[PDB]
RNA sequence: GUGAAGAGGGAAACAACCCAGACCGCCAGCUAAGGUCCCAAAGUCAUGGUUAAGUGGGAAACGAUGUGGGAAGGCCCAGACAGUCGAGUCGGCCUGCGCGGAAGA
RNA sequence: CGAUGUCGGCUCAUCACAUCCUGGGGCUGAAGUAGGUCCCAAGGGUAUGGCUGUUCGCCAUUUAAAGUGGUACGCGAGCUG
RNA sequence: UGCUGAAAGCAUCUAAGCACGAAACUUGCCCCGAGAUGAGUUCUCCCUGACCCUUUAAGGGUCCUGAAGGAACGUUGAAGA
């Protein structure tokens, strides 16, 4: 006998809706990149994307503990010289509240093109709606 | 601690609602306002909330604060500027009071809402409120204009400042 | 506000009474046709967009026709935008003259550079050249060094080199409106602006005050 | 400002205060006593 | 010329 | 003692450190060091503390009402200590964990 | 060591900040003008000549200023010699 | 540098709260820019035929059709190796 193989072409994949209000930014990301990847189902297989799509509402107002809200740097490079530059996470809130949990969720993620397609199915929204009503997504608490 | 256990005696023509944390002290001058801190807990009697650290040194501000909430009302603030120097005028124009103080430009301060402002003398300022915190700002922003130099004193000064003068060197 | 599409039209002087001669881009701005109205319900900006001039009916294609049978007007030889302001509002079919600029102090005008085709890096960055003499082999007006050594081991993204040189988009700002002619549809401007003679030139009003 | 990684009391008048997470000393009499990064 | 010259 | 002449697991990566000595096969099981929120296998484990510095996740003399614990002491409802007043207050000692001192291509 | 071209100059730079100038401040044995000293700040700017292979330096005359360092004592499959 | 302000009856720019503050930072100005594979938007234009077979499927052929537009060729350009 050998061990079961999930088969991308019968995935059953499922739509849900997170709300990213007052949830500690890190122990949000954690649970949505355990459920994009499908580490939560029994026919978890590491090279074969299983996961679900979560749509996450609110993100502007997820939270951080600390002073993380002024003190946590988000640095890029723009590939020219000298081009170090960086945003605090209340900037990154205020100029593009999306990018701090899909930044969260990408670091969590597998490096490589099967984490690349597992990032594609989540839809994060600054605010509270979403254009996926036809996926009929259900509400869920993490 | 001792300033927080000692309780706020309102009196006549003073009336208070307490919205969970958000309170409004209300009589003759005004009506003011404020969200307390939550680990206070006000009934005026200031106390600590349980499950918090830090919880009698925000009772003890939060009484010191709705303590000048009373005198807001009943008595209001009255802060004395004056302005020392040669030709270094003021005078109140609505709510604009218009400094000359040895600039090239004249400096015209635009009051808040709560503040008024009077001109006994022309080397005089009289601004009165309900809000403590917000007459000393206003004060402190008319003194920012031109600060009591330490060799002669001139400048704009509270009334009530030692002015520490110097002289200027030997030879 | 809005600004209008015009044609280099060469350049000249306009001698004052009191001696100057001011050195003069002919602007020619004939009338800009409203083609569209951009809204912020269906396109998510406000802005309109605008035809000056006459092109073939048979180089028109049908695409291009039908576009400006919509808006109702004759098809000119392009499209460009405008961003509208605050109260600014338009009309589809409006044909918007050089007047606009009536009592507009300066402008900033766009055009397309003159061509320059591969340059070196002397005449497109201004280098230095090296030696004409005292033992140069072959390195007159070659760039030099272009980067350090093992590190960083690489050349550096913008660096300054040798290319392509001119014809693109540039900007002069803040360009003196000397007069508006309504009558011959001429836009006086002091000084000189990018591009040919015969080339488009946008004018808007300037943005620095 | 005396900026020093010893700051001390030098007058009577003189108060340690921590603000923000730096230690100053501010004294009313002189203020050649004012100093922080303590 | 004499790479690393004496 | 190991490497040399030694693979495997850990220490990101890392001959010589830690665990451990590969005869061959297995889509079986138990463990070592080291680990158990996600990348990434396993506790978002339990109970009681500490820290607020992202300290943890680089550094000294020395500096400081940071904050936790301990043992004593001076003074005090013949009213202390701070500006009549009405309950604690002052300064040293020993200790836990933090803070400044802390600039590089 | 079955070769990693070696000083300086030229050309072209790029980074650090322990800042030369310009910007913001505190103290001054700061009257003013002008300084001293320390703190913040790297955005941009930061001479030309005489002499010497020079780096450096001295000198002349400027300048708001003529910074200090790292980059194989940056840069010879770019030049010089 | 302050305001209000306790902890700590005072004091205290700070702990709660509030204000000011520089060529640095984010913008504002100019240019590139949807291969932004997260490949976006708006406007306009075009195509409205039949059949056959097999492994019957986003299947493969046949005949008729050939649009909008594009390219090619030519005359060329203040565009260009
Ligand atoms: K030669
Ligand atoms: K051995
Ligand atoms: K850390
Ligand atoms: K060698
Ligand atoms: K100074
Ligand atoms: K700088
Ligand atoms: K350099
Ligand atoms: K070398
Ligand atoms: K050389
Ligand atoms: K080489
Ligand atoms: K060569
Ligand atoms: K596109
Ligand atoms: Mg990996
Ligand atoms: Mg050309
Ligand atoms: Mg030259
Ligand atoms: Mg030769
Ligand atoms: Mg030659
Ligand atoms: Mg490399
Ligand atoms: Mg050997
Ligand atoms: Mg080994
Ligand atoms: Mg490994
Ligand atoms: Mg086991
Ligand atoms: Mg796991
Ligand atoms: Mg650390
Ligand atoms: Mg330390
Ligand atoms: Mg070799
Ligand atoms: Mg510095
Ligand atoms: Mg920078
Ligand atoms: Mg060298
Ligand atoms: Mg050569
Ligand atoms: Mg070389
Ligand atoms: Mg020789
Ligand atoms: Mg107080």
């Amino acid at each position: 006998m050998k061990t079961f193989t999930a088969k991308p072409e019968t995935v059953k994949r499922d739509w849900y809706v997170v709300d990213a209000t007052g949830k500690t930014l890190g122990r949000l990301a954690t649970e949505l990149a355990r459920r994009l990847r499908g580490k939560h189902k029994a026919e978890y297989t590491p090279h074969v994307d299983t996961g679900d799509y979560i749509i996450v509402l609110n993100a502007d107002k997820v939270a951080v503990t600390g002073n993380k809200r002024t003190d946590k740097v988000y640095y890029h490079h723009t590939g020219h010289i000298g081009g170090i530059k960086q945003a605090t996470f209340e900037e990154m809130i205020a100029r593009r509240p999306e990018r701090v949990i899909e930044i969260a969720v990408k670091g969590m993620l597998p490096k490589g093109p099967l984490g690349r397609a597992m990032f594609r199915k989540l839809k994060v929204y600054a605010g509270n709606e979403h254009n996926h009503a036809a996926q009929q997504p259900q509400v869920l608490d993490i | 601690s001792r300033v927080a256990k000692a309780p706020v005696v309102v009196p006549a023509g003073v009336d208070v609602k307490i919205n969970g944390q958000v309170i409004t002290i209300k009589g003759k001058n005004g009506e003011l306002t404020r969200t307390l801190n939550d680990a206070v807990e006000v009934k005026l009697t200031f106390g600590p909330r349980d499950g918090y650290a830090d919880g009698w040194a925000q009772a003890g501000t939060a009484r010191a604060l709705l303590n000048s909430m009373v005198i807001g009302v009943t008595e209001g603030f009255t802060k004395k500027l004056q302005l020392v120097g040669v030709g270094y005028r003021a005078a109140v124009k609505g709510n604009v009071i218009n400094l000359s103080l040895g600039f090239s430009h004249p400096v015209d301060h635009q009051l808040p809402a709560g503040i008024t402002a009077e001109c006994p003398t022309q080397t005089e300022i009289v601004l009165k409120g309900a809000d403590k915190q917000v007459i000393g700002q206003v004060a402190a922003d008319l003194r920012a204009y031109r600060r009591p130099e330490p060799y002669k004193g001139k400048g704009v000064r509270y009334a009530d400042e030692v002015v520490r003068t110097k002289e200027a060197k030997k030879k | 506000m809005i600004g209008l599409v015009g044609k280099k039209v060469g350049m000249t002087r306009i001698f004052t009474e009191d001696g100057v001669s001011i050195p003069v881009t002919v602007i020619e701005v004939e009338a800009n046709r409203v083609t569209q109205v951009k809204d912020l319900a269906n396109d998510g900006y406000r802005a309109i967009q605008v035809t000056t001039g006459a092109k073939k009916a048979n180089r028109v294609t049908k695409p291009e026709a039908g576009h400006f049978a919509k808006a109702g007007v004759e098809a000119g030889r392009g499209l460009w935008e405008f961003r509208l302001a605050e109260g600014e509002e338009f009309t589809v079919g409006q044909s918007i003259s050089v007047e606009l600029f009536a009592d507009v102090k300066k402008v900033d005008v766009t055009g397309t550079s003159k061509g320059k085709g591969f340059a070196g890096t002397v005449k497109r960055w201004n280098f230095r050249t090296q030696d004409a003499t005292h033992g140069n082999s072959l390195s007159h007006r070659v760039p030099g060094s272009i980067g350090q050594n093992q590190t960083p081991g690489k050349v550096f993204k913008g660096k300054k080199m040798a290319g392509q040189m001119g014809n693109e988009r540039v900007t002069v700002q803040s360009l003196d409106v000397v007069r508006v002619d309504a009558e011959r549809n001429l836009l006086l401007v002091k000084g000189a602006v990018p591009g040919a003679t015969g080339s488009d030139l946008i004018v808007k009003p300037a943005v620095k005050a | 400002m005396k900026v020093r990684a010893s700051v001390k009391k030098l007058c009577r008048n003189c108060k340690i205060v921590k603000r923000d997470g730096v230690i100053r000393v501010i004294c009313s009499a002189e203020p050649k006593h004012k100093q922080r990064q303590g | 010329k004499c790479i690393r010259a004496p």
